[PDB]
């Protein structure tokens, strides 16, 4: 039938980055994303908020 | 149309059934004729006889609904001794809906018509009791 | 009202019914449209003349001039229709059904 | 002043610029018929602008930096693949033909715009009027389906009717055995796989449908392979034409203003080349088209309207 | 409220002016900061509400809903950034913009002093919500789900508009503080019956009431994860919050008008709870669980007692976090096996030990284990409906049994038993997923230590 | 991946009407350029 | 058409409307309609094809009939009052004839049949004039004669138009016909409130014109006349699809968009007059319009329809259509709700 | 029986059918000038004889 791209294969983030936190493919961005979530989420809102 | 509606609402509910059934049948007949006129003008019948058959079919179908509603709703008010009750119109409205199912030979249309026309008649009775305005006179 | 108004009002109604009940020729419906104007011209003239409304005496002329210009436009559309199909039959003007 | 009603009102009328030399000339013929060389000579001698035949990358040549774009931005149409596998299941045969008609339509619009804006005539190699000979040949060899032909005629019906035909049609008549001889001599590996039957169908369409049709409305000049070498004689024939037929005689400043308003707006020119007719050969799925379009926007000088691309050196953008 | 409206608006220039690779980092960080400042709304008094201005006020009802709303935005960004990774940059920013605009409407909706202002913002939330479902939903049926969601709401909300305008003509104001003092009793009449229905049906459809709930399982099965989170956590509570406010001006007619809707809710919760035992799609099961939990809230609101209003508020907050957790847990399985079928992937506790703990904790809150705020809210409702009529305890008790059965059934089927042999892509839980789960359960369980802040004005 | 309309879905909106009946079975989509 | 002639014909269309709006004499009102109708026919015919000739002829017959009925009402009014002042009429038969004549000119149901056919048969720019500017002159007459209009007649015309307009649009795939039926429904809102507060009629008319102009302009920018053609916009001008989505949701009356405002204020004015059943019926019936607006958004913006290979050739050329006032019109079409109290300028 | 059938039937499923049927009545017109102007005559007559809008 028509001209359509094939379905891509789902990529496991751990292949390229075994240390991946699951936020981003870029390891530097991935680590920063983990840090803001953990710092502003747990250290600030949950601890100081509590 | 204002003269017939004046006659119908002048009679007390649950009394003078034959007069009530005549007003609603004539009202139903008028609506049937109006529908037939537009139907014949906008959808040309194949022949003169086919146009007459369609006009009678719609007109009788509409007068049949108007008669059953008037008769059934007037008996319900008489039998129950409940004149100012919307439930009588709900019973009369659903009865007319069933006729439409029969005349259109269908069970879904009859059931749908019973509920929608049954509710509409009940709402009409409430508006008469509570003075609801459909075309309200400008006041402010 | 005066007796003449009966027939002049009737003439407008006859031409209005004629206009609304088409047959085949588009020209025939244009004639009914100009008949309507004619009855309007006569009724307006009678009212204005009888009441001695002096300045309104020009109004029927203005009505006549503008209505003739409208009729000229209608005739132009009729010939364009006739050029397309070879007749002025209104049954041919049904492409915009779909 | 960019052309428009205001420019037209102020005296930019076509009849001013157009002379008796303001002629649109098209050269036609079979494959390897020598039309390319004849077209250049005619243009040189008459001082006309020459348009090389519009191919798969004609549109790229008129936009951006003018260089051809990758193949995915033309749909992966390939003339080479057409010779290698004319019956390929991927629909390349008609996808190419539909793309080539749009390319020719664009070039014809460019040629008319040049003629109407400058007054200088043009020479084209084939046109939207003769493009169908390839489609008929394709269909008769069983390379495309009947539904492809129906699609082609729909697009042609609503596009070709907007434009005026050439003033002069020049046909070079080389027989099929000679064409095949010239194809093998040219030595292009893919072209040599052409069948004489395909070439005979091209000629049949040319002589059966094209030339008789254009004769009713154009000046049709025919030459053999030998007669086409004498370019001067061809140009002598052109200069002695009477121009007593065709709709170019009915044209006037009013009608040519509407025509110039059309050919200058290329999106309006190509409007009906993408009619929503879901033919498998030309239909592109949403995911592919979306992906390809994002790639196109990333090409140099293509993200923004021309003149607003800082990555290719445009300046004063904050005042433009 | 401008101290929350403006920084919420500023999230949009932040997302659009961020570096291409920092849109998730920046939007998540700053929406967590906004969530932090929202705790200042806890300045609540025993007698008076916190009346900021002519447009906005906060009280003990809207304050917990406001804090839940602003907390959910960073959680939604965390949950969405993975399945949107392939999406092009401009469309990623448009998605985040729809989430931000949803929060802006929500915080204004919950603090609007005037009821017609509440209406417009209450209606505005449809637009971004519909866009999120239809544009970024995965399957063909998102288009139908969008329509059912849109037209169920408008079928009820348009009559509410007429009723609200009618009330303002009669009373002269729709300011909620004014109505507290100028409220007059609603007398029996057919006009007042339909005024009552117009004032209530829109909120019933959103809750959703049993019989008007069929749009909700559709919406969830088709929505992306963030759509499901905001739908379950907050958007359902627009109905409850609306009902809690408007019932002020419907007395004493609510005494008898509530009967059909109490019957639908009381019987509805047992039906929907029973339905959960047979659901084959995990998202659909969680969706039906919401209908059952919110049937309790409808009953609580309709019987109008201090205990029922306190229980209704706690239930709305507790369910918001629990149902959002459950959707996030189900989504994390979907991102691996790409199917919502509950029976497809079994025995996941063997492969994902820590994720099975989150599954256990979420299930325990769903069945209302004491002393979670899920149980506190449910218990307060059960206590108050017992006084309303002692027989309700039988229906309330049966639902508690069925709720435990389907909650543990969902846990047992997906986490226990034997793993499915051919499913060999169950990769270890990401830090993002674990953090997302804990950002639901931890505030939920911490609220047990100070429940008063989620008990509402009647506390 | 996310479903997007295919040719089957899109052809639902390419007819003369949205709801074909016996009356309109003969209707055809008008010319692309309005010219008959 | 010669560009200078096209300008003079456009100015005559405007002048005819202006004459209707500034006249105190009934004859001048009639002249304004005659002049306006004469000048609009050439822009219906400009593309010279049988469909454009049929549309121009169907339009001419309808408008000429309506103008004859109008002149009858004027002459009957003269007979029974001896004056020509444009104001309330002095005879109920004259009022019915003028109301029916103006309903015919506006294309209100059941005099609506010409609107979808004429709009379909003329170019987009001509349809833009037909469905916006042409509403001004008849509505301005209704603004002045409304005290003498039969309430039952006008409200019946309004209710029918809202039903016919809503139902008629459900079956349409042609954009011009969708706009035509959408126009019919919106006229019903304008006349339903006229007996109660003409100011709200003006508000609805102005906002309707703005959103209608926006949609026609966006259709013209892409030369789209069918749903399927419009579904190719995402693969050419993605911004345009977002603007179309926002405008359609506004024409659907969804808060917080501008198109909620006229429906909101009409419901208020009717309820102040103890009209509850009618506004509620109108609001629920307007959901029919929202349905087929939403259908367009699905095929244009919220899903990506299949494309064609030749579309790639379009990626290399920019939009060169004027799109005059489009950025302003789209912002007014969607973002005006916070300024609703500004409606008092129309008082 | 209830949540996938009858609660569907009594409202969204039946309501959509009625509108679709009503739309086909309104739009299935023959495009004939004669039939449209004939309906205008019926409308004007009905407006007077039935509803007395001329009073
Ligand atoms: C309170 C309620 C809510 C607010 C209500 C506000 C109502 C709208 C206010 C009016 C807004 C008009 C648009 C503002 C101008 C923006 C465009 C612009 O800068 O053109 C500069 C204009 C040319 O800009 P351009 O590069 O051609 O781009 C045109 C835009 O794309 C745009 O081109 P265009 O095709 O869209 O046409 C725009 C303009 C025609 O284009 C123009 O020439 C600009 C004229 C704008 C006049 C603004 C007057 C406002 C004050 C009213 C008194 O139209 C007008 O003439 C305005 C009427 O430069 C001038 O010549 C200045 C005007 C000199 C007189
Ligand atoms: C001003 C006051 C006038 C009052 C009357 C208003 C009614 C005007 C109706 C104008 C729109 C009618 C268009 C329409 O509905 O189509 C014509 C329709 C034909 O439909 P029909 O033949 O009955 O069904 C065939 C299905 N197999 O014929 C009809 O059924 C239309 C009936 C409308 C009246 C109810
Ligand atoms: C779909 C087609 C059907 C369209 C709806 C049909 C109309 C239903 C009308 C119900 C009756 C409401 C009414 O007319 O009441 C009028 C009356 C105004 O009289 P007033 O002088 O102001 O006060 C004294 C009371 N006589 O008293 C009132 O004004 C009180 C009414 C307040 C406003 C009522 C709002 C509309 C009520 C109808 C919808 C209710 C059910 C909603 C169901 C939605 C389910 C999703
Ligand atoms: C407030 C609303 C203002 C609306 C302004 C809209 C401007 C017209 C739309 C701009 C798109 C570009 C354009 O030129 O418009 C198309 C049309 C011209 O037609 P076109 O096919 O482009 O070529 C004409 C030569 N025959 O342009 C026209 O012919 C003008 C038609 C629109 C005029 C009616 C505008 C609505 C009434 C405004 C009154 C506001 C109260
Ligand atoms: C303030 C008080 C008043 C409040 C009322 C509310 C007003 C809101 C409506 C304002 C008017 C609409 C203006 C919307 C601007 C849209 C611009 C935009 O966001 O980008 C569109 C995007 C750009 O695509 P492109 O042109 O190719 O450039 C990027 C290259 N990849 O194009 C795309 O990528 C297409 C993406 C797919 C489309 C998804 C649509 C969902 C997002 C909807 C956003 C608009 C909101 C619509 C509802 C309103
Ligand atoms: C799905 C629902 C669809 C829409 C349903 C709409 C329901 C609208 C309610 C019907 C209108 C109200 O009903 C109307 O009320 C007024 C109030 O006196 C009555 O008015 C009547 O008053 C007296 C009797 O009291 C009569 O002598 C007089 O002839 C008449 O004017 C009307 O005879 C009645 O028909
Ligand atoms: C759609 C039909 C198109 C063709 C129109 C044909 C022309 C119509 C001519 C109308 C002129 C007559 O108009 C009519 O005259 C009579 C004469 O007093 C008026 O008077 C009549 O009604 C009023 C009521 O208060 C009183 O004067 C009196 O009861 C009665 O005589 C009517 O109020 C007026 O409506
Ligand atoms: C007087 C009325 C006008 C008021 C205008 C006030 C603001 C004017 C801003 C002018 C500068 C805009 O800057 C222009 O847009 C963005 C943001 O900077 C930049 O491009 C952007 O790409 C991506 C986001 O898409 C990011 O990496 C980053 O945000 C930026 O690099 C352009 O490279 C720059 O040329
Ligand atoms: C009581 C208050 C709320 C009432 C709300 C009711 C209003 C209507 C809501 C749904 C509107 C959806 O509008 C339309 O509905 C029908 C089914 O109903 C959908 O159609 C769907 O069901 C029908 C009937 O089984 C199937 O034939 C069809 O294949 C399927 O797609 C349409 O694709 C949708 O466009
Ligand atoms: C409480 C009042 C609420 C008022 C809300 C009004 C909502 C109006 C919604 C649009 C109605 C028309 O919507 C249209 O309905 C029909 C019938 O269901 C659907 O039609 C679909 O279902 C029918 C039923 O089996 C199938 O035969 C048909 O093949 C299928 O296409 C259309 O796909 C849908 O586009
Ligand atoms: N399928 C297809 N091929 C085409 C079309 N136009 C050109 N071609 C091919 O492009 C190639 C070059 O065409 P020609 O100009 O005729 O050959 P040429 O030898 O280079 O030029 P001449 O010497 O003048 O004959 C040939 O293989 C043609 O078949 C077309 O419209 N469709
Ligand atoms: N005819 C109507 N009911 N409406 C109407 N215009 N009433 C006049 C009352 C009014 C309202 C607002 C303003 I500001 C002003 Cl100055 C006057
Ligand atoms: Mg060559």
């Amino acid at each position: 039938r028509w001209q359509e791209d094939p379905e891509p294969e789902d990529e496991n983030l751990y292949e390229k980055n075994p240390d991946s936190h699951g936020y981003d493919k870029d390891p530097a961005v991935d680590i920063w994303n983990m840090r803001v979530v953990f710092f502003f989420g747990f250290s600030i809102v949950l601890v100081l908020g509590s | 149309a204002k003269t017939v509606l004046r006659q119908y609402w002048d009679i007390p509910e649950g009394t003078e059934c034959h007069r009530k059934t005549y007003a609603t049948t004539s009202i139903g007949g008028a609506a049937g004729l109006v529908v037939s006129a537009y139907s014949v003008a906008l959808k040309t019948p194949t022949s003169f006889l086919e146009g007459v058959a369609r006009t009678g079919r719609y007109t009788f179908t509409a007068a049949a609904i108007g008669a059953i509603f008037g008769l059934t709703s007037c008996i319900s008010a008489q039998v129950r001794e409940k004149p100012d009750d919307p439930l009588n119109y709900l019973i009369g409205g659903c009865a007319g809906g069933l006729i439409l199912g029969a005349r259109t030979r269908s069970y879904g249309i009859g059931a749908a018509a019973c509920a929608y026309m049954g509710l509409t008649a009940a709402l009409v009775k409430m508006g008469q009791l509570e003075g609801w305005q459909v075309f309200a006179e400008p006041k402010v | 009202m005066s007796m003449v108004y009966m027939n002049i009002m009737m003439a407008f109604t006859v031409s209005l019914v004629g206009l609304l009940m088409y047959r085949s020729h588009l020209m025939s419906s244009l004639l009914c449209l100009e008949g309507m104007m004619l009855s309007l011209f006569v009724m307006a003239a009678l009212t204005i003349l009888n009441s001695h409304f002096t300045l309104a005496s020009m109004m029927p002329i203005i009505l006549l001039v503008f209505a003739a210009c409208e009729a000229a436009l209608g005739l132009s559309l009729l010939v364009m229709v006739s050029n397309t199909y070879g007749t002025d039959y209104v049954q041919n003007l049904n492409l915009l059904q779909c | 002043l960019q052309y428009g009603p205001l420019a037209y009102i102020l005296g930019e009328k076509a009849t001013k610029k157009m002379t008796e030399k303001s002629k649109l000339i098209t050269v036609d013929g079979n494959i390897c018929s020598g039309k390319s060389k004849l077209a250049k000579e005619i243009a040189e001698k008459l001082g006309l602008k020459h348009f090389p035949e519009a191919g798969i990358h004609y549109v790229d040549s008129t936009t951006g930096d003018g260089k051809p774009l990758p193949v995915q931005f033309s749909g992966n149409c390939s003339l080479e693949k057409f010779y290698d596998d004319p019956k390929s299941n991927d629909g390349n045969s008609y996808r190419l033909q539909a793309w080539l008609y749009a390319s020719r339509l664009l070039q014809y619009a460019d040629a008319l715009e040049h003629l109407l804006s400058t007054g200088q005539g043009v020479v084209l190699e084939r046109s939207i009027y003769s493009d169908f000979v390839f489609l008929e040949a394709m269909y008769r060899q069983g390379f495309i389906r009947k539904q492809c032909v129906d699609h082609y005629n729909q697009v042609k019906k609503v596009t070709i009717c907007e434009y005026l035909p050439p003033h002069v049609v020049v046909y070079v008549d080389v027989p099929v055995p000679e064409v095949q001889s010239r194809i093998q001599k040219k030595g292009n590996p893919h072209e040599m796989k052409i069948t004489s039957a395909y070439l005979q169908d091209i000629e049949n369409a040319y002589k059966g449908t094209f030339l008789p049709e254009m004769s009713e409305k154009c000046e049709v000049l025919q030459y053999s392979a030998w007669e086409a070498q004498d370019a001067e004689k061809v140009v002598e024939d052109i200069e002695y034409l009477k121009y007593d037929k065709g709709p170019w005689l009915d044209q006037n400043d009013r009608k040519l203003h509407k025509l110039r308003m059309l050919v200058q707006d290329k999106l309006e020119v190509l409007n009906y080349t993408s009619i929503p007719v879901f033919l498998p050969e030309v239909t592109v799925g949403a995911h592919q088209s979306d992906q390809v379009f994002q790639e196109f926007t990333e090409l140099p000088g293509r993200k923004y309207r021309a003149g607003y691309n800082e990555d290719v050196g445009d300046k004063w953008i904050w005042l433009k | 409220m401008l101290k929350y409206i403006i920084p919420t608006i500023m999230l949009m220039p932040l997302t659009w002016l961020s570096k291409n690779n920092m849109i998730w980092v920046n939007s998540t960080a700053h929406s967590l900061l906004i969530s932090f400042t929202s705790l200042l709304l806890m300045n609540q008094f025993g007698d008076n509400s916190l009346n900021f201005s002519l447009l906005f006020f906060s009280d003990s009802l809207s304050t917990p809903l406001l804090i839940l709303t602003m907390w959910l935005l960073p959680l939604m960004l965390m949950a969405s950034q993975h399945h949107l990774s392939k999406e092009n940059l401009t469309r990623k920013k448009l998605f985040i913009t729809m989430l931000i605009s949803l929060q802006l409407f929500l915080i204004m909706t919950f603090t609007a002093m005037e009821l017609i202002l509440f209406y417009i913002l209450f209606e505005a939330t449809l637009v971004p919500t519909l866009i999120i479902i239809t544009r970024w939903g995965n399957q063909t049926e998102r288009l139908n789900a969008g329509l059912y969601f849109l037209f169920y709401t408008l079928a009820g909300s348009l009559p509410l508009l007429v009723a609200l305008i009618y009330i303002q003509n009669t009373v002269g104001s729709l300011n909620f503080l004014m109505l507290q003092y100028w409220v007059q009793p609603v007398h029996n009449s057919w006009s007042n019956v339909f005024m009552w229905l117009a004032c209530m049906m829109a909120f019933m459809v959103k809750m959703p009431l049993y019989g008007l709930h069929l749009w909700l399982p559709k919406a969830h099965v088709e929505a992306p994860i963030a759509g499901s989170m905001v739908l379950a956590a907050v958007l359902l509570k627009l109905g409850g919050y609306g009902m809690l406010r408007i019932t002020l001006i419907l007395n004493p007619m609510t005494d008898f008008m509530a009967y059909p809707f109490i019957m639908l809710s009381l019987w509805g919760m047992i039906m929907t709870s029973s339905i959960c035992l047979r659901q084959t799609d995990l998202k659909s099961l969680i969706a039906y669980s919401s209908v059952s939990h919110m049937a309790l809230v409808i009953v609580a609101i309709l019987i109008q007692t201090p205990w029922s209003y306190m229980g209704a508020t706690a239930l709305m907050i507790a369910h918001g976090l629990t149902s959002s957790m459950l959707f996030c847990l189900a989504n994390s399985n979907y991102e691996r096996i790409h199917s919502r079928t509950m029976i497809l992937a079994r025995g996941l506790q063997t492969l994902l030990p820590l994720m099975a703990t989150w599954w256990l904790l979420a299930s325990l809150t769903n069945l209302a284990l004491p002393p979670t705020i899920n149980l506190i809210g449910e218990l307060f409702v059960v206590m108050s409906t017992f006084s309303w009529s002692n027989i309700t305890i039988i229906l309330m008790g049966v639902n508690m049994v069925i709720t435990a059965l389907y909650s543990l059934y969902m846990l047992i089927m997906t986490q226990r038993g034997k793993y499915t042999y051919h499913i060999n892509n169950i990769s270890p839980s990401f830090t993002r997923e674990n953090a997302l789960m804990s950002l639901h359960i931890l505030p939920l369980l911490l609220l047990t230590l100070n429940p008063k802040i989620i008990l509402g004005p009647l506390y | 991946r996310q479903w997007q309309p295919d040719v089957e879905w899109a052809e639902q909106y390419g007819g003369a009407v949205m709801y074909p009946t016996k009356e309109t079975a003969h209707w055809k989509p008008p010319p692309w350029n309005d010219v008959d | 058409m010669n560009p200078i002639i096209f300008i003079i014909i456009l100015l005559t269309i405007m002048l005819g409307t202006i004459i209707v709006m500034i006249s105190s004499h009934w004859l001048l009102v009639w002249i304004g309609f005659e002049m306006n109708m004469l000048a609009i026919i050439p822009i219906m015919m400009k593309n010279h094809n049988p469909r454009a000739t049929e549309a121009s002829t169907k339009y001419f017959l309808t408008q000429s009939t309506a103008s004859m009925l109008l002149m009858m009402a004027v002459i009957i009014n003269l007979m029974f009052s001896g004056q020509w002042t444009v104001m309330k009429l002095f005879n109920p038969m004259a009022s019915m004839l003028m109301t029916m004549a103006l309903a015919m000119k506006l294309g209100m149901a059941p005099f609506h049949f010409w609107v979808p056919e004429v709009t379909q048969g003329i170019p987009l720019s001509s349809g833009l004039i037909l469905l916006t500017w042409q509403k001004l002159a008849p509505m301005s007459v209704l603004y002045q004669i409304f005290p003498s209009i039969n309430l039952n007649l006008i409200l019946t015309l309004s209710v029918l138009s809202i039903l016919i307009g809503g139902w008629g649009g459900l079956n349409q795939t042609q954009l011009r016909k969708i706009m035509a039926y959408s126009s019919i429904a919106h006229m019903g809102w304008m006349t339903a409130v006229l007996p109660y507060n003409p100011t709200m009629t003006l508000l609805n008319l102005i906002i309707y014109i703005i959103m209608t102009s926006t949609m026609f302009t966006m259709f013209m920018a892409n030369s789209t006349t069918t749903t399927l053609s419009l579904s190719h916009t995402w693969n050419k001008t993605p911004i345009m699809t977002v603007l179309i989505l926002a405008t359609l949701l506004s024409m659907g009356g969804l808060p917080p968009l501008s198109g909620f405002m006229p429906k909101w204020m009409i419901i208020q004015e009717m309820t102040k007059n103890n009209s509850i059943i009618l506004p509620t019926f109108m609001a629920i019936t307007a959901l029919l319009n929202l349905y087929f607006y939403m259908r367009l958004t699905y095929s244009t913006t919220l899903t990506m329809f299949p494309s064609t290979n030749n579309m790639k050739m379009k990626w290399q050329f920019p939009l060169m259509k004027k799109m005059t006032f489009l950025p302003t019109m789209v912002v007014l079409s969607t973002m005006m709700l916070p300024l609703t109290p500004m409606l008092s300028v129309l008082e | 029986l209830l949540d996938l059938i009858w609660l569907e039937a009594i409202l969204p499923k039946t309501i959509s059918l009625a509108q679709m049927k009503a739309s086909t009545l309104v739009t299935n017109q023959k495009g004939l000038i004669k039939l449209y102007f004939l309906s205008f005559l019926i409308t004007i007559l009905i407006s007077m004889i039935l509803f007395n809008f001329h009073e």
